């Protein structure tokens, strides 16, 4: 299992006068950050959230963050009069994945208009192959700033695998939790006209690693559609099973659930 | 950059004084190390912003002031005599940079104040004999204090190469405190340039000392600021 | 205008007449970020609702998580209703009990 | 956290130095720093690192794999680079500006003699006089040359001179004293001199 560290940016300009930056960060699959537009501080969604660091370094990193956040819109506005660009979405995904083997690999994507355009790339900005030529003129003004380019490889390959540690120690029991699922099976639409939909529905999981099939006995049926795992509202998941059988075919079959949580005592309904 | 004036500074004991730094950059944080012969720097005062300033490991007997972020002076007033280097500091990786240095140093007494004797010794035969080639020597002698830019001139022309002179003086007297000092200098050249007698050689000894601010009664002449040289010319 | 909402609606717990349960509506895949969202009981709006942030995937599209706490009856219909610019008009997705 | 180097090193010119230091206690967000101050001069900067090797055009920067010890490199070493090498760390988040630094590693660059030729010779005062030095001059860089143990008796260290347009270098000592039973043939420690050193006739 694995929990890389994801800082997520949606920055939107609707023109040269409105606009919002929001942020989040993921370790794994858990959100221990909120950085809402309202506020002046990135808000630790849990008690461990702070990691290992002192309090006047996050409060240092919350300086940070706060002049980024202003001069990063004061810039964007600059690049789109410099550029002849019209109103705006920018994302920026950055990160690092913790591997003791030294292995250890970061990132920082920036997407313009939902399309991959620069990242961070040694010690400079530097642009995708498919990006247009403007933003060839933009990575010319990025890289002039030597200090912005010493504070995010500092940040990317001092502070973020440091953070990440102290985020596996401090937040280890709630990582390694496992919450049991619930199951219960309902009819569907009919897909055809000679057929019934049988619905197998788990709810309740954490973490999300799941497998959920129909099956008659043990031959698992190929025909089981699995949907998408959804989230619910307590960080657990949700994912929906489906099969199209025949008027006769329900009888005897019946939904698999196996999770890490179960300890091999699979659930397991009969239709 | 940064600016130490003087390079040499010289005062009688329990007379207080204060040594100047002034950088140019735009540099908020600026720091006073204080380093001792063959010792490494110790810090005494820093100060991250106009102002402020905290004191380093050894500021008992210093003072410091920071009034505008271009100047940041120190004002000593128990081992004042010292190398004093000024420092000032950017963001992010961090890096120092340093003024030239000042050299501090408190006598007892200003009769202790002696110019250089300089004397230049000749190559020796055996050596021309053996190797074709040939040393002189310059002795700076009976100095305090230990103020002092050795050079050596041919033709009239400073010379670099063929020359090596102490890094650290010499005490003569290694228990009085205000002990004179000794130094000593190469200048190596081949034979037959030393055999050429219209080729000179000056070596030359700068001192550093008293002031005419100073008061001088002794019969003996004022031990000021001045040169003190010695020659030899080639020999065939 | 990119890409268009993709839009699921769930309940947290199986629908148990009477039984308080969470209602979930996940929307998914769509760019830029503006969105209206709303879950509705018989047709009008729910005032407390509630909303995880706005989040995207690796492909940069867009997701968000609406929820509210309710207790299903036989009586009640429950949707999401999504606004969009990629919709000419508001997509509503009913809640199917079973 | 701390750094540690060794308190002197020596290496011959004209080869790469690696002066080592250690800093077990580092973190992730601390900078190395590595100044160096000639004699008589103020530190200056030579590199930093973060975490991965570092190269400049007459030093690199190597850093071990689990960053507690590290390596400053000089390419190719030459007389010049005698100097103190400070190993420092850096804290990154730049909360503290008590900037310190330890005792360093006092490098020596020895120069390489090619034909090691020991002598004492006596050099005579060139404004008349009685007065005199003794030079142990082209002894190999290996010789140390120690104090008198006599007070009236100076003795310097040895120090090396590059007569660039000859490509020859050479080390030397210089001795001298007031006193009457002082001679070249006395005035260095025998213990310090080479055994085939060259006295010549004192004539
Ligand atoms: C890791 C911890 C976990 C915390 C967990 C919390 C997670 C919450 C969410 C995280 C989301 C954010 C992820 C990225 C964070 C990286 C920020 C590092 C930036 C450091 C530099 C900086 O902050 N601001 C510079 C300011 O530097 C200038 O430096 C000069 C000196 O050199 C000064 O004169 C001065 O003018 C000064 O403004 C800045 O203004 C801009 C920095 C923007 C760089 C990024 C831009 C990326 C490319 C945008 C392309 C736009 C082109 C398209 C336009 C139409
Ligand atoms: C943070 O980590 C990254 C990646 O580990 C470091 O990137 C590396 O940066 C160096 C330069 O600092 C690059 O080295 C080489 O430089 C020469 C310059 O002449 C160039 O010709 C080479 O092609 C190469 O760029 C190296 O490529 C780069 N490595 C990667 C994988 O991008 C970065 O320096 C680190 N920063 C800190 C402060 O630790
Ligand atoms: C996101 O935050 C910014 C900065 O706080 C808001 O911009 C400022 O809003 C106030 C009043 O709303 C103005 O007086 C300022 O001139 C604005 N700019 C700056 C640089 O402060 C912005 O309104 C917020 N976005 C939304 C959508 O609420
Ligand atoms: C900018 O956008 C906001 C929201 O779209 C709008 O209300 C405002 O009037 C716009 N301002 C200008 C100057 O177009």
């Amino acid at each position: 299992r694995l929990f890389p560290l994801r800082c997520l940016q949606i920055s939107s300009f609707a023109n040269s006068s409105w606009t919002r930056t929001d942020g989040l960060a993921w370790l794994g699959e858990l959100q221990t950050h909120s950085w809402s537009n309202d506020s002046d501080t990135v808000r630790s969604l849990k008690p461990w959230s702070q990691g290992t660091f002192s309090d006047q370094q996050w409060e240092t990193l919350q300086h940070i963050f706060r002049v980024y956040r202003s001069s990063f819109t004061r810039d964007v506005k600059e690049f789109a009069k410099m550029l002849r660009l019209s109103y705006l979405e920018l994302q920026v995904s950055a990160g690092c994945e913790v591997h003791p083997g030294n292995a250890s690999n970061n990132f920082f994507h920036v997407a313009f208009q939902g399309k991959d355009i620069l990242s961070f790339q040694g010690t400079s900005w530097e642009p995708t192959q498919e990006a247009p030529l403007w933003v060839n003129l933009a990575i010319q003004v990025l890289n002039q700033d030597k200090w912005t380019r010493e504070t995010v490889q500092w940040l990317l390959n001092g502070t973020c695998p440091q953070f990440v540690s102290g985020l596996l120690e401090s937040g280890k029991s709630e990582l390694k939790k496992q919450v049991k699922p619930k199951a219960w099976l309902s009819r569907g639409p009919s897909p055809g006209p000679g057929r019934l939909l049988l619905v197998c529905h788990v709810s309740g999981f954490y973490p999300k690693p799941v497998w959920v099939k129909w099956m008659r006995g043990e031959q698992e049926q190929q025909g089981t559609q699995p949907g998408d795992i959804l989230p619910n509202a307590d960080e657990t998941w949700y994912l929906r099973a489906t099969l199209d059988v025949v008027a006769g075919e329900a009888a005897g079959l019946s939904c698999r659930v196996k999770h890490s949580s179960l300890e091999g005592q699979d659930i397991v309904l009969y239709q | 950059g940064i600016t130490q004036s003087p390079k040499y500074l010289f005062r009688k004991e329990g007379q207080n004084v204060t040594l100047s730094c002034e950088q140019n950059l735009n540099h908020d944080a600026m720091y006073w190390y204080r380093q001792d012969p063959g010792q490494g720097l110790r810090l005494i005062y820093y100060s991250q912003i106009v102002n402020d300033f905290q004191k380093g490991d050894i500021a008992e007997g210093y003072s410091v002031s920071r009034e505008k972020k271009e100047s940041f002076p120190l004002t000593v007033t128990k081992n004042p005599t010292a190398f004093y280097l000024c420092a000032t500091s950017v963001g992010r990786p961090y890096e120092q940079y340093f003024g030239p240095g000042t050299r501090l140093t408190v006598t007892e007494d200003l009769k202790n104040v002696f110019p250089p004797e300089v004397a230049v010794f000749e190559p020796s035969e055996a050596e021309i004999s053996h190797t074709q080639k040939a040393t002189l020597v310059c002795l700076a002698t009976g100095f305090y204090p230990d103020h002092v830019e050795l050079s050596w001139w041919v033709n009239g022309k400073e010379v670099h190469s063929g020359v090596c002179t102490d890094p650290q003086p010499l005490k003569e007297q290694p228990a009085l405190n205000d002990s004179r000092y000794a130094l000593s200098s190469r200048l190596r050249v081949s034979a037959t340039f030393w055999q050429n007698p219209r080729n000179h050689f000056r070596c030359q000894v700068q001192f550093y000392g008293l002031s005419e601010n100073d008061e001088w009664t002794q019969d003996r002449a004022k031990p000021v600021t001045q040169i003190v040289s010695a020659e030899a010319w080639g020999r065939a | 205008i990119q890409r268009t909402p993709k839009i699921q609606v769930y309940s947290r717990h199986p629908a148990e007449n009477g039984k308080s349960n969470f209602l979930n509506c996940y929307v998914s895949g769509f760019h830029p970020s503006d969105i209206e969202v709303d879950l509705l009981k018989n047709g009008e709006r729910i005032e407390k609702v509630e909303h995880s942030d706005l989040s995207f995937s690796k492909d940069w599209s867009f997701y968000l998580l609406y929820y509210t706490e309710f207790t299903p009856t036989e009586k009640d219909e429950y949707a999401c209703r999504v606004n969009h610019v990629t919709l000419s008009q508001p997509k509503i997705v009913k809640w199917d009990r079973d | 956290a701390k750094t540690t180097q060794p308190n002197s090193m020596e290496s011959n010119e004209e080869e790469p130095v690696h002066l080592p230091c250690n800093h077990s206690t580092i973190s992730g967000t601390d900078y190395i720093h590595w100044y160096r101050q000639l004699p008589s001069q103020g530190p200056e900067y030579v590199i930093h690192g973060l975490t991965s090797n570092v190269n400049n055009r007459m030093a690199s920067l190597a850093i071990a794999e689990d960053r507690k010890s590290s390596t400053l490199i000089l390419h190719r070493a030459t007389l010049r680079d005698a100097a103190v090498y400070y190993c420092i760390l850096r804290d990154g988040w730049g909360g503290t500006y008590k900037y310190i630094f330890g005792t360093g590693t006092r490098l020596k660059v020895l120069a390489n003699i090619q034909n090691p030729d020991p002598a004492v010779y006596q050099l005579r005062d060139s404004k008349s006089s009685d007065k005199s030095v003794c030079l142990f001059t082209d002894f190999d860089s290996q010789t140390n040359v120690s104090q008198s143990k006599d007070s009236d008796v100076y003795i310097t260290d040895k120090c090396v001179l590059d007569m660039r347009s000859m490509d020859f270098k050479s080390n030397s000592a210089v001795a001298w004293s007031n006193k009457s039973d002082f001679a070249c043939a006395n005035a260095f420690n025998n213990s310090i001199i080479p055994e085939d050193t060259f006295f010549p006739s004192p004539e």
